[PDB]
């Protein structure tokens, strides 16, 4: 339906930390609600193989530290 | 081999018309639908529609219904794309691609970029960037080329007609005052220059000019 | 119109790692009779036209390495690259061709992560050829560094200069995965001939001390 | 079908 009154194309920066120690970086653009929902789904998507995930928010939620339990 | 050759870059004033060709070869032109895809500067692909190559029937995506027209010349195995009443927002690169029954694009043209603007076409000045009389000894030596004050894009830069492809860094052009400035660097082993000649080749389609500046020590 | 959503918007991984891209449609790409999902993945590198990788949602195009694998069915699809190399740096698009118009996802940029590398800096005085035109540009090249974040400072006889400076950055290098940037300072021949020392300072994470490069007109 | 060049898998039918 997409707002023609108000705003913000935010950018959520995410660190993807895996059990084996590897780290990947990702970005999600869009409205704050959209982008956050993205990171989460992506996390779920990645959890299908790298394990259950937990996270650390900051910068109002504009930065995520997603860790995957592994296995 | 299978190819799609597109016409060159075009610079049109707002309200004008442009028509670009896509010449197919290496396959029977009338067996595959020819589609068109555009891409605005750094913005992603958008499907414009297609033209049935045997019935010649065009089909347009809503967003391109109106000023856009698809046409053929079967005898020449060529597809055409004409935009009328050009808007500044039409600036983009247009690609023609061959589509298969399996529903994906088999081959693509290099794309044709069209710039809508009122700025005058002006040829680039090309200056040789040789290391300043100094600093000795680096194992590697970095040369450069400065292409300035031209319009519109693009310009293609190569070194030694293309034989010198590695170690090259050709930077995106920057627009300032209706005039562009681009830069390019090549780093080669000191034993090869001034020993062998290193030359910057820049072409600017819009003004039909090619300049081959040889880099010479100061 | 069928809407294609792709995510992440971008990704950065180390060579040899496995990266997963996501694409979800508005609707269902799956034809009942053909048992096909009309979803394709395309790869596009800087300045190049797109190149298909996968079609019916999974079927790898001929010539494409098995490193790439497409999965999914219905509205959820993914593209995977098992052993990511520098030649994978590009934007990846999914496109649905189930029901016209053919729609594309916004794309997912894929870059490589590597060991840090400091900029190798070069500075070039104005070409004499340019001087005869009454123009004067000093070019500074900051090549092959990493990460991509970088700042440049121009000084004329020790004083910082902000006017007449143009900057341009390069896309991740297809070979070493580094980045470069070009900065040009432009003045009139007159201004240029009234000062003597020109220098550019690069500030990268790979050092707390700015890499400095310069030359003095009285020595050319 | 009555058509060679088709656009949109929704129309394609098994080959048969």
């Amino acid at each position: 339906k997409t707002p023609e009154e108000p705003k913000e194309e935010v950018t959520i920066k995410v660190n993807l930390i895996f059990a084996d120690g590897k780290i990947q970086t990702a970005e999600f653009k869009g409205t704050f609600e959209e982008a956050t929902a993205e990171a989460y789904r992506y996390a779920d998507l990645l959890a299908k193989v790298n394990g259950e995930w937990t996270a650390d928010l900051e910068d109002g939620g504009n930065c995520m530290n997603i860790k995957f339990a592994g296995k | 081999q299978i190819q799609l050759v597109q016409s060159g870059p075009e610079l049109k004033k707002p309200g004008e018309t442009v028509k670009i060709s896509c010449k197919a070869s290496g396959y029977t032109f009338t067996d595959f639908s020819m589609h068109w895809v555009n891409q605005a500067p750094g913005k992603g692909l958008n499907w414009m529609g297609w033209v049935n190559t045997e019935t010649g029937e065009p089909t347009y995506a809503d967003d391109f219904k109106g000023r856009f027209a698809f046409s053929l010349e079967t005898s020449a195995s060529t597809a055409y794309l004409q935009i009328n009443s050009l808007k500044n927002e039409d600036t983009a690169t247009y690609f023609c691609a061959r589509f298969l029954l399996r529903q994906y694009f088999d081959v693509w043209g290099a794309g044709t970029t069209v710039t809508v603007s009122s700025a005058k076409t002006t040829p680039p000045s090309v200056y040789p960037l040789a290391p300043g009389s100094a600093a000795q000894t680096n194992s590697m030596v970095t040369l450069g080329c400065l292409v300035k004050g031209y319009f519109p894009e693009p310009v293609t830069v190569t070194w030694n007609s293309g034989s010198l492809s590695s170690g090259v860094h050709t930077f995106p052009a920057v627009l300032q005052s209706d005039l562009y400035t681009l830069s390019s660097s090549v780093t080669v082993p000191s034993s090869t220059w001034p020993s062998e000649t290193v030359t910057c080749n820049v072409a600017h389609p819009a003004s039909s000019t090619k300049v081959d500046k040889k880099i010479v020590p100061r | 119109d069928i809407v294609m959503s792709q995510s992440p918007s971008s990704l950065a991984v180390s060579a040899g790692e496995k990266v997963t891209m996501s694409c979800k449609s508005s609707q269902s790409l799956l034809n009942s009779r053909t048992r096909k999902n009309y979803l394709a993945w395309y790869q596009q590198k800087p300045g190049q036209s797109p190149k298909v990788l996968i079609y019916w949602a999974s079927t790898r195009e001929s010539g494409v390495p098995d490193r790439f694998t497409g999965r999914g069915s219905g509205t959820d699809f993914t593209l995977t690259i098992s052993s990511v190399q520098a030649e994978d740096q590009a934007v990846y698009y999914c496109k649905q061709a189930y029901i016209p118009p053919l729609t594309f996802g916004a794309g997912t940029k894929l870059e490589l992560k590597r060991a840090d590398a400091a900029p190798t800096v070069s500075i070039f005085p104005p070409s004499s050829e340019q001087l005869t035109s009454g123009g004067a540009s000093v070019v500074c090249f900051l090549n092959n560094f990493y990460p991509k974040d970088i700042n440049v400072k121009w000084k004329i006889d020790g004083s910082e200069r902000q006017n007449g400076v143009l900057n341009s950055w390069t896309d991740q290098d297809s070979k070493d995965s580094t980045y470069s940037m070009s900065s040009t300072l432009t003045l009139t021949k007159d201004e240029y001939e009234r000062h003597n020392s020109y220098t550019c300072e690069a500030t990268h994470k790979t050092s707390t001390s700015p890499i400095v490069k310069s030359f003095n007109r009285n020595e050319c | 079908p009555g058509g060679g060049q088709i656009v949109g898998g929704v129309y394609l039918l098994p080959r048969r």
